[PDB]
């Protein structure tokens, strides 16, 4: 079985511009278990960043977490690369959420 | 993306990740309701025939009418009411080559649309 | 002009 | 109040041997070789040894299993392969194994009896039988699984049964051509099982609605959100019912 | 032209050991440890021996048969139970297994792989291959069969390959209240292998006809006849074809 | 299974009244093996009654034989006794046949 | 007496012993044929399903075209055309949970009338 | 506090 990820990017507490907060890359029902997560900052990938089980419906599941402050301009995503997808999946954090 | 069907029952099956309502959309949408796995036996052909995967059949929580109710609000024979179903997790049910567990009725999974035939 | 059948 | 644990052996060939884990939650919680539920703590070593002692033992043991599949399904020494169980009990006992995504083996009802998904787990089943694992289980679900899950919450109810609400509010963000998109938001509430539903005029709105799946936040709370479009001024039909347990009543509310 | 066995084993009890017999026919004729088909006479004793012996070491065999299917069945030590085979070639092998009136084990279209009818032979199914018998057989049936099979013939393709025609006639007999049902008839013919066939206008008429299972009459040949109630006064429309290979072509009657 | 008997009275050659003749009784596609076979002539049995298979299809056949000699008035039937009907079923000759 | 069916195709069967012709009459009068096994598998359910006895299944040999046909005239992709059939007897086929043999058409068997369903 | 499975 091949399955693919779930991706959504969100903050630990709501963003207040210019103000401390930590995003949260929730990856969910995948498989397999392998899966290297991207934490992106406008492309660039991001040092730290850290990491780390299935659900009952035997999907793999995982969540990234690296601290950061809201921009009006600067950007976030998370790009994601599986066995599931030919090529990686990014997911720009979208605030206005 | 195709149907099959045993005996007194004619099935149809959605090859096609979506939510619990995802089915009973869809299924009415071809007229023929999610699943109702009616008695044993029915059961046990399913887990056979289904081809690997999670499938999703009419089997949720009415949360105000506080209890588990099958699509047709009928019970069925299969009193596998058992499988309590109930824990600090509520929503639907699906089906497994080899299991009948519950879960959040928003994940994707495939579908199992069970009409009958007479 | 029969066979040998192996017990079941 | 439930306790399960989530096995994971995972053979990466060429890469060593399969990386094997093991995982505990009370309910949904995590907790365990190292432990990683604070209020576990509480238990010595000489628990943590008898303990860490069975990964090992199995982390050998699947060693094998991971292979003897290969040879019940005629696979190969080449990708990898996962194998995941789950074993737990409630206060329904667990037994659940799992092999690349697919179902394997499984315990049922009235655990005594099993049922594969394939020619597989069926000759895994009825060997099971010719050494009665059915029962060599039937005994610590009902048994000792029980004694430990009680014998837990006792060094965690505190946190093991806590239940912080959750905290709603309405969005209205602008859909090109005339129309609005309504999200109604779910903040730190705790547990993660909420319900969070739209409605129009007391219909429920299970057609159109966006939810999303309940996200974790980092602090044991948790967030979620179900999303609406609604025509424009008209807004005021649509109200958002939220119900979450640790709630006198489920909220209501229309921006 | 062909060669079969057909075995009997019926276990009878309080009433001693099973009954148990073995036949042969080349084709639908019987032929054999006294041989019953005369010209089968023309083989010696050290023939009918190493045979007889055969059956003796089958009866022996089908005994634990006869029991290990209790086993198999959860039966009991109660009443009767009957076991059939049917090992043979043609010139198509056959090795097929009945119980009880059932159908119970049988080689496919290419020996080499069995098809069970229950749980039961089932797991006689899964032994035999944990045993080789698919080829322990092919050979055989392949091999030694045919060689006996043509080896046979030439003992007696004189009767092994005779022909007496049928001889037909139609009979009337009334039937109350203006109906008169016409009987046609298939005597002294073999092989008993016939088709007897009313036509109304060259119209089949397997609808109403009233064929009588083809009976043996007691010299080789056979007999057998095919009735239709015909309204009265209207015989002459209804003809009888009976096709029976030594014909140089099928009858055709009118009475 | 239990498959009820298929019984068939018949001469080995046309009879010619108060002419010398060999009955068969065929019965047939029968299950159980055993059955017990009466050769009767008014009723009353026959003494001697020489007997002694399965078809394909499992069944059970059986041939019994007995001579005799057709009258205008005596008569004959076979009577068979099975485990597959509640009493014996019997069947006149129907020389008429 | 009931019936019951598979994927794309839906069957009925008497279990009323009689002739070959037996079927057809029966089948059609209940405007489903007698069956005819389409390909392989089929076959498999059958006898799987088939409760234990022997059945007629549209499959005789039509004396003068000589040939063995089916009785919609096509063929079936079950080619077991290989159980050479025809030895000293002639006729038509029927089927047991573990066989697939001709004979005499005129022995009373059950029935197994195989409609198609798309 | 897991259980020890017997190998598949």
């Amino acid at each position: 079985i091949q399955k693919t990820p779930q991706i959504q990017v969100y903050s630990r507490h709501p963003p207040e511009n210019g103000k401390p907060n930590i995003l949260n890359c929730y990856v969910t029902q995948f498989h397999p278990p392998h899966i290297e997560i991207q934490m992106l900052k406008n492309g660039k990938k991001i040092p730290k960043v850290e990491m780390s089980s299935f659900s009952k419906d035997w999907s793999f599941y995982i969540l990234a977490h690296t601290e950061f402050t809201p921009t009006e301009t600067d950007t976030y995503a998370c790009r994601v690369k599986h066995d599931s997808m030919a090529e990686p999946k990014t997911v720009y954090w979208d605030r206005d959420m | 993306v195709y149907w099959f069907c045993y005996s007194t029952k004619c099935y149809y099956f959605i090859m096609n990740k979506t939510t619990w309502s995802g089915c009973k959309a869809n299924c009415q949408h071809y007229s023929v309701p999610i699943l109702k796995i009616e008695d044993e036996d029915e059961l046990k052909f399913l887990q056979r025939h289904v081809i690997p995967e999670n499938y999703w059949i009419g089997l949720s929580y009415d949360k105000k009418k506080k209890e588990w109710a099958w699509i047709d609000n009928g019970p069925s024979k299969l009193d596998m009411k058992i499988r309590k179903m109930n824990f600090k997790s509520r929503g639907c049910v699906f089906l497994s080559k080899a299991r009948i567990e519950d879960i959040d009725c928003n994940i994707p999974y495939y579908c199992i649309c069970g009409k009958k035939l007479d | 002009s029969i066979i040998n059948f192996e017990k079941l | 109040h439930s306790l399960r644990y989530f096995v994971t052996a995972v053979s990466r060939p060429g890469l060593g041997e399969p990386r094997y884990m093991e995982v505990g939650y009370v309910d949904d919680t995590e907790f365990v070789y190292e432990p990683r539920a604070r209020w576990m703590e509480q238990e010595g070593p000489e628990y943590w040894e008898r303990e860490t002692q069975k990964a090992k033992g199995n982390e050998q043991s699947f060693r094998v299993d991971l292979r003897t599949l290969l040879g019940y399904y005629n696979q190969s020494k080449g990708g990898s392969h996962t194998i995941q169980v789950i074993s737990g009990c409630e206060v329904r006992g667990y037994q659940q194994y799992a092999y690349d995504g697919c179902d394997y083996i499984a315990l049922n009802e009235d655990l005594k009896t099993w049922t594969a998904a394939d020619m597989a787990a069926l000759i895994t089943k009825h060997k099971w039988e010719q050494a009665g694992e059915a029962e060599r289980l039937r005994a610590y679900l009902e048994g000792t699984c029980v004694e430990w899950l009680r014998r837990y919450l006792k060094n965690g109810n505190a946190t093991l049964l806590r239940t912080d609400s959750p905290k709603a509010h309405v969005t209205h963000h602008s859909r090109p051509e005339d129309k609005v998109t309504l999200r109604c938001w779910a903040l730190g509430f705790y547990p993660a099982d909420i319900t969070l539903t739209w409605q129009l005029n007391g219909e429920e709105l299970i057609q159109d609605m966006e939810l999303v799946e309940t996200r974790p936040a980092g602090d044991g709370t948790f967030q979620k959100w179900a999303s609406v479009v609604v025509p424009l001024g008209k807004e005021q039909y649509y109200t958002c019912h939220v119900y979450h347990q640790g709630l006198p009543e489920p909220l209501t509310l229309r921006w």
